[PDB]
RNA sequence: CCUGGGCAGGGCGAAGCCAGAGGAAACUCUGGUGGAGGUCCGUAGCGGUCCUGACGUGCAAAUCGGUCGUCCGACCUGGG
RNA sequence: AGAACUUUGAAGGCCGAAGUGGAGAAGGGUUCCAUGUGAACAGCAGUUGAACAUGGGUCAGUCGGUCCUGAGAGAUGGGCGAGCGCCGUUCCGAAGGGACGGGCGAUGGCCUCCGUUGCCCUCGGCCGAUCGAAAGGGAGUCGGGUUCAGAUCCCCGAAUCCGGAGUGGCGGAGAUGGGCGCCGCGAGGCGUCCAGUGCGGUAACGCGACCGAUCCCGGAGAAGCCGGCGGGAGCCCCGGGGAGAGUUCUCUUUUCUUUGUGAAGGGCAGGGCGCCCUGGAAUGGGUUCGCCCCGAGAGAGGGGCCCGUGCCUUGGAAAGCGUCGCGGUUCCGGCGGCGUCCGGUGAGCUCUCGCUGGCCCUUGAAAAUCCGGGGGAGAGGGUGUAAAUCUCGCGCCGGGCCGUACCCAUAUCCGCAGCAGGUCUCCAAGGUGAACAGCCUCUGGCAUGUUGGAACAAUGUAGGUAAGGGAAGUCGGCAAGCCGGAUCCGUAACUUCGGGAUAAGGAUUGGCUCUAAGGGCUGGCAGCCGACUUAGAACUGGUGCGGACCAGGGGAAUCCGA
């Protein structure tokens, strides 16, 4: 389980193909990207609600989305 | 204090095994557990390993020497009857 | 058991006929021996750090605690005090002394220069 | 089983390039370091094996 | 103070079933097996005794998956020699090497005299 | 023979070391530290002394109960 | 149908962590599980069972076998033998069918150029085929859930290893620099020449990668037993908080239960270092429980490396657990809220890491595998354009065969049997206490060991007392009983001077109030915070104090054997 910490190379990471698959998790104080791509999980985490979904909005429209109550 | 007068180092034997038999393990004993000077590196840090082997702390110099102490008195002899007649007219 | 250790530990239930072990089993000599040594060769360092004692007189206190003669820190700190008054009290007689001699031998050489200046 | 201390001598093979290890009965008054001659004219002293 | 076994169908304490003890998010103490320390390689060749530095220790077919770094120091004879042994043997080669040059010059300057 | 496994606590206190006192020297005395032993009481384990105890067509074609010896070892033990 | 035995509830008990518990190796072979029967078998009975009958159950690249050698066993070569054969494991043997490059030749594909095959040259100890361990060596998986029976195998989710990739998947290094001359204000471009098989720190060494063949060297694999000591974990203990339960006759801010973060990756503690630089020390100095160390470089200061199983982060709160409710008959790993905290102490236990020491006429395994280094035959773009290569970051494909149920035993094994016998290991709480001693509880099992009821004769078998005397009994102090723990005194004869020796002999030991001593952390000698031990005093109990359990009779002599 990895940890990505720019936005800029979560997203470039995001659109490198043979990633299916994108969890977006809420929390009390922070939210959370995982990015199930292969041998790996892709955790972004961040604390900005307003730079997260500003994020998901320029997130790429071909790759599956799951929120996690 | 002093704690044995005449024993020394064989009274952790005791009681039993006879008063010649510590007598004569006690001056070959004090021999084989003394630390010896290393004639190398200067120290007194000589110990004896398995039988015939010792060895120093510093510098890992590991000397074949006696049974018990660090040199035989015969073993000195043929030392030195050996550079004489080495000397000896060039062979 | 809890009223029972709290009385324990007022000091009930442990007189001589509730022991069953040796002394020596209860609490051991070179447990004993560990934590007062360690205990008194760390206070010298806790004086050596700052300048309770200088660095010589440091080491015969550190023989003179691995031998046997010292129980505990407060005579510890009482035979301290008094090695630093008695070397204090040298010191000072000492440096009078000197400032004597110092007189002495400065007096002399000036009675030399003025029989110097006499001459020439 | 052995009473003699046993020495690993090291020589050099003078036909294919590479070291050979040998045993030999460790002399009285030996160290590692000393280096042991053998061969017909060997100068003799304590270690060195020669007819 | 909950008694817990072991996890394989072996019994006996060896040296190989060597095992440590942790704790699972399940809240449920579990019996964990631990891989075997690896010491890391010592000296070269009779000098004083003390592992190589810089060396990733571990045990032996786990270094086909180590890099080209943890393997050996940046210095020549990295992985072997304990540099000790580097700053003699560069010093004995050459001081030998001189001692030749004055032994073999001695030899000429003999036969020029003789 | 090889390869593995196993042995609670304590009593006795040698070598080495430290301090103090004495001595001219040799060295001696006193208090600690130290933890050696085919070492002492004793657990598991291993044996089986005595009660010539129980049983004695038995629980059993050699067992049980007290009482016992030894436990860092010339120890005990599985597999090959 | 039938209840002294089946099942449920309640009550009272035992096993009491060296178990009547929780799981395995060898062995057993379906006994495992459900349903149905109770004819025989279970030594009484039975609605029951390990009995009988029907029908189900054992899922693995990463658990083990497979592979390696050990003690050894065994084949060819050889020798012996009337003979099946035996000896023998390097000995009396032509015992390698492999590779590097080069050359000649052939074949085929996109005949660009790759891929085969034949021949030749060069190189290449095999201390010998093969077998031998379900505990030695041996890369790589952990968590949650799931069934009438599975579990590191099924699912969910998170990882990792080994191979393979040829037209060399995709990026990144190798890699793009400098001079000259010209033009251009300049930015840059033109042309020529040249370099470029990586870089930093004085070191110890570091980074994402850092061309390498025959060959050679080295390390790992790879070490005994016992002490000590330090760190870390888990468990136990204490103080405070939060949920639920028990008690409330009287008191008890009370008692009990519960109070979480996997492998892998990154980072930070911590510990260790025989690892470097500056620097010279004796009035000797530094440090351990003990040692030990020092001009072959101590102290001091600054750096470097390794283990990092501890803490934080990613996994990760969505799970899990506790509790409180709400829906769907069921089918839902449903739905929702709340919480899943703070701290501390330790000769404490158990495990592990590391340090150092002791002991030895004991020196305490071999090999497959894998790596580093030394060397440098060779390979490659030759310039404005990029390769030889790559152990770096990603991506793709595959991981074959077999075992996997259950008991592991006072009822699934052996003993003719549900036989106090025998059999190999792991985990092991609270109190008392020195302790895993014996005794009592808690988790977790259990019905008293192949039957019950009534009565309490003899003899028994196990146990316990006895007035006086104390061995008078008897072959014999046989058996039983006395002393027995600890503290404080005191300890002879003899002797190999080590012992004898816990010699012999005394005293004391309870409950409850104290008192004194034994420490840590902070500040420029003072203030906060704590461990369980020792000594002494008073009061007092019907002389009673190791109160049960635990537990040496002693001396005098002789013979023999150290
Ligand atoms: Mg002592
Ligand atoms: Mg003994
Ligand atoms: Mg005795
Ligand atoms: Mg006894
Ligand atoms: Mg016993
Ligand atoms: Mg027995
Ligand atoms: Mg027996
Ligand atoms: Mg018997
Ligand atoms: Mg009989
Ligand atoms: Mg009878
Ligand atoms: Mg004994
Ligand atoms: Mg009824
Ligand atoms: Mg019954
Ligand atoms: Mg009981
Ligand atoms: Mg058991
Ligand atoms: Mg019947
Ligand atoms: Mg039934
Ligand atoms: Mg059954
Ligand atoms: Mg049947
Ligand atoms: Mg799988
Ligand atoms: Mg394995
Ligand atoms: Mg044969
Ligand atoms: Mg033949
Ligand atoms: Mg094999
Ligand atoms: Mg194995
Ligand atoms: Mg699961
Ligand atoms: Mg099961
Ligand atoms: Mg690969
Ligand atoms: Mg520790
Ligand atoms: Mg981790
Ligand atoms: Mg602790
Ligand atoms: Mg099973
Ligand atoms: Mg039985
Ligand atoms: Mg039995
Ligand atoms: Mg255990
Ligand atoms: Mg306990
Ligand atoms: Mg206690
Ligand atoms: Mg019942
Ligand atoms: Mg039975
Ligand atoms: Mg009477
Ligand atoms: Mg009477
Ligand atoms: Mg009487
Ligand atoms: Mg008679
Ligand atoms: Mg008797
Ligand atoms: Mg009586
Ligand atoms: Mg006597
Ligand atoms: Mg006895
Ligand atoms: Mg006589
Ligand atoms: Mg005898
Ligand atoms: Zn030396």
């Amino acid at each position: 389980p990895r940890k990505i910490e720019e936005i800029k190379d979560f997203l470039l990471t995001a659109r490198r193909k043979d990633a299916k698959s994108v969890k977006i998790k809420k929390n009390k104080d922070n939210v959370k990207f995982k990015v199930r791509c292969s041998r790996y999980l892709y955790t972004l985490v961040i604390t900005d609600k307003e730079k997260a979904e500003k994020l998901k909005q320029s997130l790429p429209p071909g790759l599956a989305v799951k929120e996690l109550k | 204090a002093k704690r044995t007068k005449k024993v020394g180092i064989v009274g952790k034997y005791g009681t039993r095994y006879g008063a010649s038999l510590r007598k004569m393990v006690k001056k070959i004993e004090i021999s084989q557990h003394a630390k010896y000077t290393c004639s190398f590196c200067g120290k007194t840090k000589m110990k004896r390993r398995a039988v015939g082997i010792w060895h120093c702390g510093s510098c890992m110099k590991t000397v074949a020497g006696g049974a018990w102490t660090y040199n035989t008195t015969s073993a000195v002899t043929v030392k030195s009857a050996i550079r004489r007649l080495k000397e000896l007219k060039d062979q | 058991c809890r009223k029972n250790t709290l009385a324990r530990r007022k000091g009930r239930h442990m007189g001589i006929g509730k022991r069953k072990g040796t002394a020596n089993a209860r609490m051991p000599e070179k447990v004993t021996w560990m934590r007062r040594m360690r205990i008194l060769r760390r206070l010298l360092r806790r004086y050596r750090e700052s300048k309770k004692i200088d660095r010589h007189m440091y080491h015969s206190l550190y023989l003179k605690v691995k031998g046997n003669v010292f129980k505990n820190k407060r005579i510890l700190m009482e035979h301290i005090h008094k090695l630093k008054a008695d070397k204090a009290r040298k010191k000072l007689l000492a440096d009078q002394a000197e400032a004597r001699r110092s007189k002495t031998k400065e007096a002399r050489k000036r009675r030399e220069e003025r029989l110097q200046a006499k001459k020439e | 089983g052995r009473g003699a201390p046993l020495a690993k001598v090291v020589f050099r093979d003078p036909y294919r390039f590479k070291k050979r290890t040998e045993l030999f009965i460790a002399a009285e008054g030996i160290h590692t370091g000393q280096f042991v001659y053998c061969g017909k004219k060997a100068q003799l002293n304590i270690g060195n094996v020669l007819p | 103070v909950q008694r817990l076994t072991y996890r394989r169908r072996l019994s006996y304490n060896t040296a190989s079933n060597k095992t440590r003890l942790s704790r699972t998010p399940g809240n449920r103490i579990v019996y964990l097996y631990t891989k075997k320390v690896g010491k890391a390689p010592k000296s070269a060749c009779g000098v004083c005794p003390g592992r190589l530095r810089g060396v990733r220790a571990v045990r032996p077919k786990v270094l086909m998956r180590l890099s080209k770094t943890k393997k050996h120091v940046s210095r020549a004879y990295g992985g072997s020699m304990c540099a000790k042994c580097v700053r003699d043997r560069i010093k004995r080669a050459f001081l030998i090497e001189e001692q030749k040059i004055v032994v073999k010059v001695l030899k000429a300057q003999a036969q020029s005299q003789k």
